[PDB]
């Protein structure tokens, strides 16, 4: 049994043990085991279990929200924001209305992955519908305002998207404070089966298989219990994989604005070289079952294939 | 066009000198049933690509499994 | 009794089977749905091939479970 | 309806039962988050909370047993 | 994906079948959860589930399910039949008769028999591994209590004249005990065509889960054995009977393909590797288990200790039966297996008798 | 006679090195353990070798003696 460097989740073996029983009677439904993976995943996003309607993943979640306002927008209201570091699909969704007659813009980020708040109140049109940013940068690491960027939306009565895919069950979320409307969520992200996801939709005034859907229920209900533990030993983890690395490299900088950083993604950029197989930057992942091992494996490799491709190259 | 004769040379247990591009399975190759539906599934399995079993039902010459895409 | 269905059940059976994690029961599974269609190849009595066809349903089923859960205790 | 000695049985039995998972992740996550478990949760007097920590327990005392068995008996090496 | 050569493991040659691991999931999920998460239903739900298995198990030996008693393995089967009868009947039946080629389990407790008073002689084997008929039928004495002869050797793979052995017991109102655990499921057994009266079945050489097995004890006549000096999971006894069931449907198929690949084996080794020999007689072979003895390798083939006592029976000699090699092919054994297998023996073959032991042999 | 590989053993989960090593100690009051790494120390002498033992032996293992009075009194 080897190591593999930080760079999907692995099956937490309580979401397994709660969709057993459920695979094994969906090879040869369950009306009660989807309403409780519904107020699984709504009492994990402060939300009420009405609001929770599954999907085959965060994929089609961002194409039903999106596709689904925009699609229904279209006859005084074809402009949308969102963000141009979205996921593929996010991209794909909008290139798709683009391509039906809708104006997209896609705000840029800054040099901290955090977008500029006083760009997107400014961006506002009277004919815009829907406003989608993505809940964390899943390159460097960086948190969004999204609480702000909700206050700002229901401010000025435009609904507002998230895509809550790498943010869900690492940072705390809560529907109601942050004024979101929609939200995805996916399944493999945290820990639960793939080929399922879930999406929020707000019901207030301000087929996918049973097995998959008990799964991610059982997903969000271990990240809710784990989240303060998994919190403080990925922090750990990851400023003993930061801090090894800065005591043997002098010139290494870590990309994203701190204080606003999600502990799972650490992003490191370096000097003199780039492209490491076992500028530009390099992403490590620090997840719920990473051991130290893997930490001081990946700093070791690490350090040593720096040292070796500075050493290749002719400079002083 | 090398690889799906090739296949179908290498399931029916033909050599690369009998790969004719114009004969039958079921009167000149001595097939059945079962060895054409696991030559089509080593045709799905050659090259990253899924034929459904519709288009699969008109392939019974050469001909159609030279290149369809 | 149905004519394009049992060979739709071969071909399920064959894909099913060939998504075994584990290179025993993958190559056992083919060999034995291969062998098994050929061997009951030219059956008349309707009765024998139903049932032939219902051992062959469930058979299918307990590859899926078995292909599916494996696959999620088949750590990579 | 519990006591001590039984708490430290139910202790025993998950580190012993966490030791048999046949995957690295799941045996060191499962040690190391019962050993930090009970040791965070040492000294509480609670009686309501030390009797749903050990309801807890069990529960996932059962998980882990389902677990590294089921696993086992799929565990090709 | 690595191969494995067909000598490493005998557990490798017979793996948990999916089928009965699919027939023992519901009870494992229903089993390791403690009792408190259990329905209602969980003692029906295992007395339904053990009598299924009976009914297996039975069937495939041809024997009445309430003749059926699971134990933890073979082992435990050896024990209670060995032990049962011979503890039950100390008052006139006092001698014991088994082979020198048995198991390690019965003969130990053969042995632990001895230690406690009983007379047992264990019958040699002739060169072929086979026992002789008259051997066994002139040393039943008027208080023999019990003849226990496997099915089929674990180690050359040879058969055993069961129904004879049978019929010379019952002749003499003797009872007969068989240890069937390389034998269940891969050559057909009858319990009533064969006078049959104890018999050991191994739950994990039937493609079964570990820690299970069974024994027949026979009803019509009434056999009796005493308690030994508990209860096994329900989830294995499922597996058990499974395994059974699948075994039964399987076995025709099975015993095929394993003759075709152990002829290949076999003539593949022969015909790159002279002065090889393979140990049992092939006429009362079962092609699962081979064992193959190779000439001008001294020393040992190492892959201080004790050779084996089973071919020291069959009158070979210390150098030739201390390096052999046992080969095993079973329900999912591949040809790319036996190619493999064949091509990796005959390079150990040959590397090896071109040395001498005397280097590592000298490590101190 | 295998006294000696039980203080090993002890000596290895608890980090004492080998001068500390003496007999009849309690864990809790002359080694510096508490009740968790006792049930790890039991744990650790029946898995180093294929030996079990019930939970109230275990529970009566609170010295040093005691450990070493209950692998040869099970054997
Ligand atoms: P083609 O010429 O159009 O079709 C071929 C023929 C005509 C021969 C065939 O399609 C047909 O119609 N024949 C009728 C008789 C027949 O064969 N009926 C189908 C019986 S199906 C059967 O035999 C079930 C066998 C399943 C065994 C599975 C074993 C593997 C289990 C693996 C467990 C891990
Ligand atoms: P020792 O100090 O001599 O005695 C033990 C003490 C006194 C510390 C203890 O028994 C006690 O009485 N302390 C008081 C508090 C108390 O009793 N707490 C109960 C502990 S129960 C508990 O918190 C366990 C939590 C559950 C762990 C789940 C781990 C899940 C892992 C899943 C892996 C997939």
């Amino acid at each position: 049994e080897m190591l593999r460097p930080l760079y999907t989740t692995p099956l937490d073996p309580r979401v397994l043990d709660a969709m057993l029983p459920y695979l094994i009677n969906y090879y040869g439904e369950s009306e009660a085991a989807m309403e409780r993976a519904r107020q699984q995943v709504a009492s994990l996003i402060g939300a009420d279990p009405r609001e929770i309607i599954f999907t085959s993943g965060a994929t089609e979640s961002n194409n039903i929200a999106i596709k689904g306002v925009a699609r229904f927008y279209r006859s005084r209201k074809k402009h949308l924001i969102t963000t141009q570091t979205e996921h593929k699909c996010v991209l794909d969704s909008c290139r798709s209305l683009e391509a039906e007659g809708f104006q997209v813009t896609y705000l840029p980020v800054q040099k901290s992955g955090i977008i500029d708040l006083k760009e997107l109140e400014a961006a506002i049109q009277p004919d815009t519908s829907l406003v989608s940013v993505m809940t964390v940068n899943n390159e460097i690491g960086v948190k969004q305002p999204i609480a702000e960027i909700g206050r700002i939306c229901s401010s000025r009565k435009v609904y507002f998207h998230t895509d809550a895919a790498q943010a869900v069950g690492k940072i705390p979320l809560d529907v109601n404070d942050m004024k979101i409307d929609l939200m995805s969520i996916s399944g493999h992200k945290i820990y639960g089966p793939k080929g399922v996801g879930a999406i929020y939709i707000r019901r207030r005034p301000r087929t996918v298989p049973t097995p998959l859907v008990v799964g991610l229920g059982a997903a969000c209900e271990v990240a809710q219990q784990e989240m303060e533990y998994d919190h403080k030993r990925i922090s750990k983890l990851s400023e003993r994989l930061i801090q090894n690395i800065m005591k043997s490299l002098p010139d290494v900088v870590m990309n994203g604005d701190p204080k606003h950083h999600y502990p799972g993604c650490i992003n490191l950029s370096f000097a003199y070289v780039e492209g490491e197989s076992l500028h530009s930057s390099i992403r490590f992942g620090i997840g719920r079952f990473t051991t130290e091992e893997e930490v001081d494996y990946t700093v070791e490799k690490c350090i040593q294939h720096v040292k070796r491709l500075r050493e290749m190259s002719p400079l002083w | 066009e090398e690889r799906v004769k090739k296949i179908i040379g290498e399931q029916l247990g033909v050599k690369q000198e009998e790969v004719t591009n114009n004969a039958s399975f079921v009167e000149d190759l001595g097939a059945d049933s079962l060895d054409t539906v696991e030559l089509v599934m080593a045709l799905e399995e050659e090259f990253d690509t899924e034929i459904p079993d519709e288009e699969a039902e008109k392939i019974t010459t050469v001909q159609a499994a030279i290149d369809y895409i | 009794s149905s004519r394009a269905q049992v060979l739709a059940l071969y071909r399920a059976m064959l894909r099913e089977s060939k998504r075994f994690s584990a290179y025993n029961y993958r190559t056992y599974a083919v060999r034995r749905i291969r062998d098994a269609f050929r061997e009951n190849k030219n059956v008349k009595d309707p009765v024998e091939i139903q049932t032939l066809v219902n051992k062959a349903k469930r058979d299918l089923g307990v590859i899926r479970r078995q292909v599916h859960i494996g696959q999620l205790y088949s750590t990579d």
